[PDB]
């Protein structure tokens, strides 16, 4: 029973190898690029980074 | 000033919300709460029962005017490190283990006997740092097979060292011993280490007599003389 | 009998000095930790601090006084609240200490048999009417007081007259019940209630620790210690001078000759002195006992 | 549900007195509120009074401001609601209406049925100059309602209720707020306001869109109500 | 044996996943980053704050219009705040005393809430009746709650307590697909924005993304000391960062899967509880358990200031939709509201 | 000495 | 005339001081320390040395009001007149140091960053005040009580007798007179004079275009300026001017017409010398975050 | 009248 049960257990752990590495993988440099072009394309929007105004925060006035 | 009609509707429904979470804050102050770690599914649901007359089960009552609630963690099947430091506010936690229980493969490791695991279990709840001004009760349940089980067995197999003559009160003493000197920190707290019954019903008051004890030298060290 | 009198200022500022410090240093202490505390013993310890400031601040003006024999170049108001202030401060200091007891009698005695009293004695409404009835019991002494210059010895003195309210005949009897009604009130029924309330927790405390503990003898042997010492200096602190004042102003009428109220004449100023001792010993006897005082100041 | 009845009722001369209660129905009746309005025979409608949760804060109408009494009792579900003195123009019945106010509240959502009384035989003002339309079914028509004062706030709201009545029945709550339209209605309307002269605009005319619309506020602590602009099927 | 054989090939699979690791670096992150200069010395002050409970506080969640907040207490009691006005909309009582875990509906209908008692529980909030009435009761699993989170108004999703995971149906009792590849407990999950993707992370230093339709494994990450006690999404989906109880922390990448900046100080000893993203993925605020709150920069691994003003210590934290404020809760009954 | 009753609130006393 | 008037201004400015001041100290300190800043470390001085300035009145109305027959012994005016100038001094030093502050932390950094930290802020309100206190030695040890004419009025003074030597004795006089009064008023107000011209400079120069939201922020800015100087001018102009009018006086030997007005108005600008601690705390509480986004920016 | 300085500290003066 044990000895049987276990083997399932073991294949079906072996098994989903095969997919994790079917998988595309790209350069660190190209995703560091992407970071980098998202972070300044959006860091004119932010509302932390740069202060705004007083009369723009509704919550103090 | 400047709040309309729906403004100063909704601050005044504010302030009712408010009365009425203060003064069920005051009804829920004033109970007591104990913990039951059973160690052992042998006693616990006795311990539960005499007391009376899925997940964690909560069992209450009232006893000479002082409501009691009782909450139970035995069956839950998991790691205690991430859930025990939820259960900070309770006075006192309740320990048992069964007497008859040695002499026992556990069914499981066929190697150590169940008072060894049941005593690194005590040592490593006396010595959760969560706890400092915790107190705790020790109940020795199913006394009624000890007498006849200690003159075909002996404690010498559970035990290196010697445990003298065979008789009960040395017996009783000696399991008194190992059970008292597992702690370090005997300067804050203390036990009261019963030999319970299943009768008489004298278990109810002696609880009632060790609460009330908790809650006069808790009080006292709080303030004043303590 | 010359000497000595020249020599009393010396101890009126050093007793200055201890007590000044003593009572600055707890209070700093108390209000710096104050918001975070939250204890139902704060209210009363900060009271009774601050009463015994009061008491001790306005004393080198009347020890100068004493030095200068008897001219006071200081004024007319100054010496009324002057007193005013410290009969303010000795009845705040009384009635917290014995509400303080009744407190600690309350929380101690009936743990949950009846817990729904806290709420009318642990709150500062207890403190403000204490702080009014030592108004209502203060005021007389500042409503019967004129000060003046007499013998037409070019020394003037800050005095009290009575010509104001009490006839040519009524003098003695008027002062004398004013006396004795400030001194029952002061002294019989707290006494009386602190050492009831005291010896019942220490009965309790005694009967329901009478089981053999390792470890719990020398923490009852503590309790009993403190809880004696405070009540035996409480009685060695308020007991002579209340004694003195009564025995002299009934015994006028029993006429010692010579000895006996000479003796009283001369020993007063040594009563008064000895009145200080509360002042030099309650912040030490009621902070550093207390654990978290120790750890807070180190 | 929330079913409401009113009783009280019959004649008598002026100066005389009768009791008015209404028994609420498992509605949650601890947290809302009661109301009252005026309608008389066939008129306008008029505020008659206010009680809030609680027992706390209660205002009174100017013309019964020393002569209507009313009072809340929280057990057995019920209002009561006490007449002193009757004059001669208290003929009117009255439709008891119920409320709540927090965040996303929608007031005036019930209605009751009313009951008659015969005895014997400052405010921003609302216009409604238009009376009568000859509308057919089919087509779209809107009406127009503009007030005396502006009711913009600053907290960044509008403030005026709608309301629909067939005849011989109760009315019913249409929309609250501008662009806000309450529970029970189809999506054929709209707000369709702005600035201190709004407007309601329907898409099409449906048998049961026939009847009468009137005009609300909620800026000031008294409020007043519209005029009655009756449509015509033809 | 046939055991051991096996368990050569899966330790051979993981030296050539090791080898295809190692290769697909090619420098350090902050290497290419460090043209850009700071943005500065950042602080705030406390803008208002509320005094509402009794007893510790574990759970606190945003709405879905950055305007309303709701918090679970210890005691039995669930409240619904309001920001600007400070004043409060419902208080509902619960029936387990014990919870750990409170979610916001986004369609501001329904709130969950959920705890130690094996069980999860439902409310609607607006009814014609006029009371908050509970709807279902929703269980059946052997373990305890640890997050519950929304998808949308008809499906929600719950983290175990005991190995799993699962996906559920609000109209019927029964769970469609049940997820089973963990190794021990499992702490805490996250929704991707798309809402196809969650990554949930269990206690045995390892981490793992889901599929919402098809539903089984695509990949594993590993490489921490002990369990993991804080996850968080990027904006937009492309990465991640993983919290660690030994005080660190870590982010990781998804197609690149890639060892990053490791976020760790010197000084700091003592772990971390929750942590959350701002708007423009460029802030890191974290939550720590000497009473702290650090604040890091997401491209440089510089210290900037924090923010302290909790006597005892603090649990969760999170911000807006809009980045107009953000609100920390701790074990005190106090709860702060940030600008 | 026959010093009438000035010492009762002269020396440092508060009575 | 004066004599019964002036109380009342005593009295009133009394209680004015005494609540204000009271009411800034208490809501200062009642802060906790990670909210308090240097700005902070100035006003609670300013504040303190306000309420101290303003205790004393009490013992000088009740002198003018009894027919100048001082009743309160010797101690108790040399306590007054050293806390009463001590507490000037503190004022003037403090502001200086406020001038100071304001101007260096919003253009001193970017030219150079050559200062000590807050952390000392407290270090420098000490030093101030022990060298407040120090400069006002020779006035304790001027306040030799006594009796005029043989007339009961007493009143407290000072008697020219401790120097006992004639050539150091006007010389010293009129050195310490006019050191005093230099380094009391022409440094601090020169100071301020060119801080405030700075400050005018700088916002008329920085909001010379049109803007359609700005105008509103430059004109109350620009109302701060011209309220504070104005303010400092009609508490500051008073004593001194009236310091040098009556030196003047004495080496010009001009009749006894001007001598008279100098005495006989020298009761008023003493009275309107107090408007400094009477309306200090309103015109810092209003104007508290304009100084301080004007400063950071 | 001629005085020598009369209200320098006396009329109500902080010199």
């Amino acid at each position: 029973s044990n000895n049987t049960a276990s083997i399932a257990q073991a294949r079906k752990l072996v098994e989903q190898l095969k997919m994790e590495a079917n998988i595309d993988r790209i350069k660190v440099s190209k995703a560091a690029a992407d970071l980098m072009a998202y972070c300044e394309a959006h860091a004119k929007e932010d509302p932390l980074l740069t202060p705004v105004p007083a009369s723009e925060n509704p919550f103090r006035e | 000033c400047t709040l309309s009609a729906e403004d100063k509707a909704a601050v005044e429904r504010s302030k009712m919300i408010d009365r009425n979470l203060r003064e069920d804050g005051e009804k829920a102050a004033r109970e007591v709460k104990l913990l039951l770690l059973g160690a052992g599914e042998s006693g616990k649901s006795t311990i539960v029962k005499q007391m009376k007359i899925t997940g964690i089960v909560e069992t209450h009552f009232t006893f000479k005017d002082l409501h009691f609630k009782m909450f139970d963690v035995g069956g839950q099947r998991s790691e205690r490190k991430k859930w025990i430091h939820c259960f900070e506010g309770v006075t006192a936690i309740i320990f048992c283990v069964a007497l008859s229980d040695y002499d026992l493969v556990l069914a499981e490791d066929e190697e150590m006997n169940r008072m060894h695991e049941s005593m690194k279990l005590f040592d490593s709840i006396c010595n959760n740092k969560w706890f400092t001004d915790t107190s705790i009760i020790l109940f020795l349940n199913k006394k009624d097979l000890f007498e006849e089980k200690i003159k075909k067995s002996p404690l010498t197999i559970c035990y290196p060292e010697y445990a003298g003559s065979n008789t009960y009160e040395e017996a009783a003493a000696y399991i008194q011993c190992q059970f008292e000197d597992l702690n370090k920190r005997k300067d804050t707290k203390e036990i009261y280490t019963h030999f319970t019954c299943a009768t008489d019903t004298k278990n109810v008051q002696f609880v009632f007599d060790a609460v009330t004890d908790v809650i006069i030298k808790n009080n006292l060290k709080d303030c004043g003389l303590f | 009998w010359k000497s000595s009198g020249a020599l009393i200022p010396a101890i009126y500022m050093l007793v200055f000095l201890l007590g000044t410090t003593g009572n600055g240093l707890v209070l700093w202490t108390v209000f710096r930790s104050s918001r975070e505390k939250r204890r139902s013993a704060d209210i009363f310890i900060a009271s009774l601090a601050v009463a015994d400031l009061t008491f001790v601040v306005t004393l080198p003006l009347w020890a100068t006084y004493t030095y200068r024999d008897y001219d006071w170049p200081f004024g007319t108001f100054f010496c009324k609240l002057s007193s005013y202030l410290i009969f303010v401060n000795m009845y705040a200091s009384v009635f917290c200490l014995t509400g303080l007891s009744f407190d600690r009698y309350l929380a101690i005695v009936r743990p949950v048999a009846n817990a729904r009293l806290r709420l009318r004695v642990s709150g500062a409404v207890a403190t403000a009417v204490l702080w009014v009835l030592a108004a209502l019991l203060a005021m007389p002494v500042m409503v019967l007081r004129t000060t003046g210059d007499l013998e037409n010895t070019t020394k003037v003195q800050c005095y009290m007259d009575y010509s104001m309210v009490a006839t040519v005949s009524s003098e003695w009897a008027w002062e004398v019940g004013l006396g004795v009604s400030s001194t029952t009130v002061g002294f019989v029924v707290p006494f009386t209630i602190m050492l009831t309330c005291y010896f019942f927790i220490a009965q309790t405390i005694a009967g329901h620790f009478r089981k053999e503990r390792i470890e719990g003898l020398r923490k009852r042997r503590r309790l009993l210690s403190i809880i004696v010492v405070l009540v035996v200096t409480f009685a060695l602190c308020w007991m002579p001078y209340h004694l003195v004042k009564t025995l002299y102003m009934l015994g006028s009428l029993l006429h010692w000759p010579c000895d006996f109220d000479l003796f009283l004449m001369n020993i007063f100023p040594y009563c008064t002195c000895i009145s200080y001792v509360n002042s030099c010993l309650n912040p030490f006897l009621y902070a550093f006992f207390d654990p978290r005082f120790r750890q807070a100041c180190t | 549900d929330v079913q409401l009845v009113e009783s009280g009722g019959g004649l008598v001369q002026p100066g005389g007195s009768r009791k008015l209660s209404c028994s609420a129905s498992g509605f949650a009746f601890s947290s809302f509120g009661m109301h009252w309005v005026r309608q008389a025979p066939e008129k306008g409608l008029e505020w008659v009074a206010y009680i809030s949760s609680g027992s706390g804060t209660i205002y009174y109408a100017d013309t019964v401001k020393g002569r209507f009494t009313i009072s809340r009792d929280d057990p057995k579900n019920t209002l009561f609601l006490q007449m002193t003195s009757l004059r001669s123009e208290d003929t009117a019945m009255y439709y008891c209406v119920r409320s709540i106010y927090y965040y996303g509240s929608s007031p005036f959502d019930f209605w009751g049925q009313g009951t008659t009384l015969t005895v014997s035989s400052s405010d921003i003002v609302m216009t409604q100059a238009t009376s009568s339309v000859p509308v057919t079914p089919g087509e779209s028509v809107s009406i127009s309602c503009r007030s005396s004062k502006s009711l913009l706030h600053s907290n960044g709201n509008t403030y005026l209720y709608w309301f629909l009545q067939r005849p011989g029945q109760s009315p019913q709550l249409l929309i609250y707020r501008m662009s806000n339209l309450a529970s029970g209605v189809p999506d054929r309307f709209s707000g369709s306001g702005s600035g201190t002269a709004f407007t309601l605009t329907i898409s099409r005319l449906e048998a049961e869109d026939v009847g009468v619309y009137y005009c609300m506020q909620h800026l000031e602590y008294p409020l007043t109500f519209g005029a009655g602009t009756k449509l015509e099927l033809k | 044996s046939e055991l051991d054989q096996l368990r050569q090939e899966a330790e051979q699979l993981k030296n050539q996943i090791r080898d295809a690791r190692k290769a697909c670096a090619d420098a350090t992150l902050s290497q290419i980053t460090n043209n850009i200069d700071p943005v500065g010395r950042i602080q705030m002050r406390t803008r208002r704050t509320l005094r509402g409970h009794l007893a510790k506080i574990y759970a606190m969640h945003w709405g879905t219009d950055s305007r309303l907040l709701v918090s679970a207490s210890q005691d039995g009691k669930l409240i619904i705040w309001d920001s600007y006005t400070t004043n409060k909309v419902h208080a509902i009582p619960l029936r387990s005393s014990w919870v750990m875990t409170c979610a916001y509906a986004p369609s501001g209908n329904y709130v969950a809430c959920g705890g130690l008692d094996n069980i999860c529980s439902i409310y609607n909030l607006k009814t014609r009746e006029g009371n908050v009435r509970v709807s279902r009761e929703l269980a059946g699993h052997t373990g305890y709650l640890s997050c519950c989170r929304f998808l949308d108004d008809n499906q929600i999703v719950t983290s175990s307590g005991d190995t799993t995971c699962a996906l559920w149906d609000i109209e019927t009792g029964q769970q469609t697909t049940t997820f089973t590849g963990h190794t021990g407990d499992v702490m805490s999950l996250s929704l991707a924005p798309d809402t196809r993707l969650f990554v949930s992370g269990a206690c045995d230093a390892s981490a793992k993304l889901w599929d919402v339709r098809e539903g089984m494994c695509r990949q594993t990450f590993t490489g921490h000391e002990s369990d993991i006690n804080a996850i968080c999404f990027f904006p937009n989906g492309n990465a991640f960062a993983t919290g660690s109880d030994d005080a660190t922390c870590r982010l990781f990448d998804l197609r690149a899967d890639q060892e990053l900046m490791t976020y760790s100080h010197d000084n700091i000893i003592c772990g971390i509880t929750s942590v959350s993203f701002s708007k423009s993925g460029r802030l890191l605020l974290a939550g720590y358990d000497d009473f702290n709150c650090n604040v890091w920069d997401a491209l440089k691994a510089d210290r900037a200031g924090v923010l302290a003003g909790h006597d005892n210590r603090v649990s969760c934290l999170g911000v807006t939709d809009d980045g107009m404020a953000v609100a920390t809760g701790s074990w005190d009954s106090f709860l702060k509201i940030w600008n | 000495l026959q010093r009438r009753c000035m010492p009762l609130h002269s020396r440092v006393p508060f009575p």
